[PDB]
């Protein structure tokens, strides 16, 4: 079974670079048939899709945040990472790493999720 | 054989190295070379091929006179291996004044549009035989990518436009399996005019940086998923727009979702591809005309709107030499997909009135992860030594 | 953009409730599949329905989904305890690029 484990700093200063890593166990991320997804849930709102990627590196990002993030892959260490630039008070949320069902776009549902890491942007 | 999957990561690109050059116009002055326009390059799993819409005549011919017309019944799609000039032994694979060819790893597929302007026929020729055909759904000039299409796992996607070249046109993405049209998805997204797309495989999707002939000097992007047949579209985020005519580098703009409405009344066929978050894009050096050609990387040019921070600029054709349609094609390497591009070097009418013909020669550059030098590779033909 | 849902939907044990997701032209109304996620607060979301009704595995038969036009509904028949969570409708949005829009989040409070 696919197991996802988010790991990253819990506190990032404003205008710094948020960097999270999701370690995958029980499955290989080097097979390009799934999208390795990142989500975030701000406390006052619902879930927000952050970005896509597969083992090949063809990533899709949320148009709202597209100017900032960079979702990377690492087929050797078997993990994928998220890198948000110039974080602010809107970037504090619980960040979930998930895997899509397949490599489609319109027919995508995210069955396997991580545990969720609270990333706080403050001073 | 086996179907091309394009399931390799994009190759590391630090720039583009010279790959091929046909010297078609130079050889035309003493040989029997086809009059050609709108060329493109597509590769087998083994070798790469040139393609061009021949004008039904050679240069040293009386019929080469007035060869600037885009659509004639005598236009055919020429085909030979890359480097071999379009001589009299060239194979005309179909009748077409608009074309697109991809190799799915098993056989060649040619999408050929011919016929009347208002009642054009698009013939789909797979494995050397006609398999399907469609008519003009808008009763205007039905056209296609004029470049290589992309087949992923045997499903080839071609972008077909039909309608006004200066207004709202109906663009449909056709999904073709062994020559048979298995799906036809209308263009969806924020791109308002899509024409002459430079498509490249971005597995599991296909990314097409097209030409906006209506309002935008920024090239529209068409993302096509070959699995669910879903289309999304936007515009290239870089503030260095790659479509001529355009404003100068200081005043140009792009915001990833709307045409910039800056000298967008016309356009040229061009290419762009994303190196992660950066964009590798080629454009003519001259803002107003198709004179010269340069390629560069814009840092964060695929994600950050109005990004003008460019690097790794290469002068493909010097400023004082004519260029034309550019486009992209992909080569499957040992472990990584290499992005290569070509530049059409148009010579003759209407810019050069010394001769009566309009023809071109191609120059091809392949992306490299190593180092490179400089240089300019124009057509090099002296128009005064050429037959009138 | 996001899809809209009622802020809260209550229901006694035994009876049934409905959660109404409302889409748009580049949304549920474009024929894209609607997926429903159940998230107990403080924990990770759990996929409940895909294909607008395809309860994957280990999901009680209480939950049912139906899509119509630009709207989708999640029906919980039974309102048993342990169904007190936030339910989000997810759908594909293609107005700008590859995007996935979630519902505002309905809080099912079993009185
Ligand atoms: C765009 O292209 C499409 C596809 O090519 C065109 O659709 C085709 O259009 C043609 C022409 O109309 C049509 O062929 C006709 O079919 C009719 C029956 O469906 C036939 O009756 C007709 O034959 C008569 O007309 C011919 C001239 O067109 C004559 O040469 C022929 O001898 C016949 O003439 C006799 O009969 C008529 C009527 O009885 C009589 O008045 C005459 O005096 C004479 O006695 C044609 O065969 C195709 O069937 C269409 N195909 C499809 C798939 O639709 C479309 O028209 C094009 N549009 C434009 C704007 O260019
Ligand atoms: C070339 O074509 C034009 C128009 O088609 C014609 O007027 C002319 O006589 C032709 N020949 C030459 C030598 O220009
Ligand atoms: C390619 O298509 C075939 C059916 O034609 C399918 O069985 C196979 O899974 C596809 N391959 C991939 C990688 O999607
Ligand atoms: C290019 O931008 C505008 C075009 O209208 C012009 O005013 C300007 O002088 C040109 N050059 C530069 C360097 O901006």
């Amino acid at each position: 079974q696919v197991q996802l484990q988010e790991s990253g700093p819990g506190l990032v200063r404003p205008s710094q670079t948020l960097s999270l890593t999701c370690t995958v166990s029980g499955a290989s991320i080097s097979d390009v048939d799934f999208y390795w997804t990142w989500f975030r849930q701000t406390p006052g709102k619902g879930l927000e899709w952050i970005g896509y990627t597969n083992s090949i590196g063809n990533a899709f990002y949320n148009p709202s945040l597209q100017s900032r993030l960079t979702i990377s892959i690492d087929t050797s260490d078997n993990h994928f990472s998220l890198r948000l630039k110039s974080v602010t008070a809107a970037d504090t949320a619980v960040y979930y790493c998930a895997r899509s069902n397949s490599n489609t776009w319109s027919r995508e549902y995210f069955q396997h999720w991580g545990q969720g890491t609270l990333v706080t942007v403050s001073s | 054989a086996e179907y091309r999957n394009w399931s390799k990561p994009q190759c590391n690109i630090t720039g583009f190295a010279p790959f091929s050059k046909d010297n078609s116009i130079r050889l035309s002055a003493g040989g029997d070379i086809w009059v050609t326009r709108e060329p493109y390059v597509s590769c087998d799993p083994d070798k790469c091929y040139q393609f061009a819409l021949g004008q039904g005549t050679t240069l040293n011919n009386g019929h080469s006179n007035d060869t600037v017309h885009d659509r004639t019944p005598y236009r055919t799609l020429l085909m030979n291996e890359l480097g071999v000039p379009f001589h009299l032994g060239t194979k005309q694979v179909c009748i077409a004044w608009s074309s697109s060819s991809c190799h799915d790893g098993k056989a060649w597929l040619h999408v050929c549009v011919t016929g009347d302007d208002e009642n054009a026929t698009a013939s789909f020729i797979y494995n050397g035989r006609l398999v399907d055909s469609i008519g003009s759904w808008s009763k205007k000039i039905l056209r296609t990518q004029e470049s290589e299409c992309v087949c992923i796992n045997g499903t080839c996607t071609v972008v077909m436009t039909d309608g006004s070249a200066s207004g709202k046109a109906d663009t449909k993405i056709l999904f073709i399996e062994e020559g048979k049209i298995v799906h036809t998805s209308p263009l969806s997204g924020s791109a308002q005019h899509v024409e002459e797309c430079s498509c490249y495989p971005r597995y599991p999707g296909v990314r097409c940086v097209c030409r906006d002939n209506w309002k935008g000097s920024n090239r529209p992007i068409v993302d096509i998923n070959v699995k669910d047949y879903s289309i999304v579209s936007s515009y290239v985020c870089s503030g260095l727009v790659g479509d001529t005519p355009r404003k100068n580098d200081s005043s140009s703009s792009s915001h990833c979702l709307d045409p910039n409405n800056e000298e967008g009344g016309h356009g040229v066929k061009g290419w762009a591809f994303d190196d992660g978050n950066d964009v590798w894009m080629g454009r003519t050096i001259s803002e107003k005309l198709r004179s010269g050609y340069e390629t560069f990387k814009v840092i964060e040019g695929w994600s950050k709107p109005n990004s003008k921070l460019q690097i790794n600029r290469q002068v493909i054709v010097d400023r004082g030499n004519r260029s034309g349609y550019s486009g992209i094609f992909s080569v499957e390497g040992k472990s990584c997909i290499n992005r290569c591009f070509y530049v059409e070097l148009i010579r003759g009418r209407k810019q050069e009135t010394e001769v009566l013909w309009t023809s071109n020669s191609i120059v091809v550059f392949c992306g490299t992860s190593g180092t490179y030098g400089t240089g300019s590779w124009p057509d090099g033909a002296d128009i005064n030594l050429m037959p009138i | 953009s996001v899809l809209t849902q009622p802020p809260s939907v209550s229901g006694a044990p035994g009876q049934r409730v409905s959660i109404s997701c409302t889409g748009s032209s580049s949304n549920i109304g474009a024929g894209f599949d609607v997926h429903w996620y159940q998230q107990v607060p403080g924990t990770a979301p759990k996929l409940l329905i895909y294909g607008n009704s395809n309860r994957p595995s280990g999901v009680p038969d209480r939950f049912s989904a139906s899509k119509s036009g630009t709207s989708a509904s999640l029906a919980i028949t039974g309102l048993q305890p342990e169904d007190e969570a936030d339910y989000y409708c997810q759908s594909y949005d293609n107005s700008l690029s590859v995007n996935y829009v979630f519902g505002t989040g309905t809080r099912v409070t079993v009185l």
